């Protein structure tokens, strides 16, 4: 999953 | 601390030359020995420590997930026995992250949270600690896990109980923070259905809330929803 | 040596992990650790010495590229001053990588090259002399930038005597050192001529050999071919 | 200009 980049 | 004797001010600079040149652990060093100095942190400060760290822990957990694969592969059945190499190694590149994470906690802690009474500095922190407790919930195993994955959450609760009163549901704070308190409940809560609802109640508020805006932030939030919707993909 | 305890085994096992995780400053200390045990190095040994250091430095290389034209803009008429900052971290940045260098140099000296009388180690640790200094060379400026271009020549002709008295045309080896070679005459010797002779001579002789090789050995050797074409391309 | 990767 994405995070803050 | 090493960097005791350069100014606040070079310190920052310093972390603007060294982002530029991709030297992330320059680049916490100095931002680290600028919370030092003990004044509080402006916006475009704090976004320096947060870039450092992230890019130090991310090579750290990247390299972590890397070694945890291949020494749990060395675990199946049939698998030949190479001694404790494997484990030695990923538990140094362990002990290194829960290193930089009680580092960052320990700036967050004396005393950037207990200084922060805007809602935009004391959401960031409250974030960063929810962060990095995570951090420490992914490579945890013994018998403080749970009380690690309770202080993610509890950071992350207080940071979204300020966050809904104090700021808009387009806040790229916000936002940011939304998102990662989802990953949270995904990975390390085993709440996936939490961390559904969560990112879609936040994405559709934040959709809601889009005509108030610039263009420029406009492009700053539904970035950020892209990332929620990213996730909604994924995981549905 | 923070290395001396460990098995040569182990220490050549968790290169081998370090690299897989990206892991380059690790894998560097762990091939140190190997060297200094004092034996010899096989071939796949000597190629993760060289992947190690060859990561450290480039990544070396590229910030102080970074910080270098940074502080050359600072140098030109109009611009504002503003402090020592970009010197200090531009020569941090340097001073590491000088020690890097001297560092590999130091374990080429003690005792790799002396004890390598095969063509293909003692070739590949007198082409890893020639670029080391070559490093060094890059950022000199002082009274010794001509003793250290020097160094640099001086290592690199006495490899590329024996890769031709030794070495078939084709062998990966010979080609990447004259590759090197070709750059250093190019970037650091002031010789554009030179650099592109050699180049086009390496790759034309190259040609001529590969009907002897099989497809493994034509594809290794074809590779590094096609860096000389590209850098003729760049040069012509 | 390409040296060794
Ligand atoms: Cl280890
Ligand atoms: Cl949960
Ligand atoms: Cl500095
Ligand atoms: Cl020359
Ligand atoms: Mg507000
Ligand atoms: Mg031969
Ligand atoms: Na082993
Ligand atoms: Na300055």
């Amino acid at each position: 999953a994405h995070s803050s980049p | 601390g090493a960097m005791g004797s350069m100014e606040r001010a070079s310190l920052i600079q310093k972390a603007k030359l060294a982002e530029q040149a991709e030297r992330y652990e320059d680049m916490a060093a100095f931002m680290k020995g600028a919370v030092e100095k003990g004044e509080e942190l402006s916006c475009e400060e704090r976004n320096l420590l947060s870039v450092a760290y992230k890019n130090v822990v991310g090579g750290q957990r990247a390299a972590w997930r890397v070694l945890s694969s291949i020494e749990q592969k060395s675990n199946e059945e049939g698998s030949e026995e190479k001694g404790p190499e494997v484990r030695e190694y990923r538990e140094k590149v362990e002990t290194e992250l829960q290193g930089v994470c009680d580092t960052v906690l320990g700036l967050l802690d004396s005393h950037l949270i207990k200084e922060a009474g805007d809602a935009e500095s004391r959401v960031f922190y409250l974030k960063m600690k929810g962060d990095y407790y995570r951090y420490l919930a992914e490579v945890a195993t013994g018998d403080d896990k749970k009380r690690i994955i309770d202080s993610a959450r509890s950071a992350y609760q207080e940071a979204m109980d300020i966050s809904k009163k104090e700021m808009p549901p387009t806040n790229p704070i916000r936002l940011g923070l939304a998102l990662n308190f989802s990953v949270f409940h995904y990975e390390i809560a085993n709440s996936p259905e939490e961390a559904i609802s969560l990112a879609k109640t936040t994405f559709d508020e934040a959709m809601a809330d889009l005509h108030t805006l610039s263009e420029d932030s406009y492009k700053d939030s539904t970035l950020i929803m892209q990332l929620l919707r990213d996730n909604l993909t994924l995981w549905t």
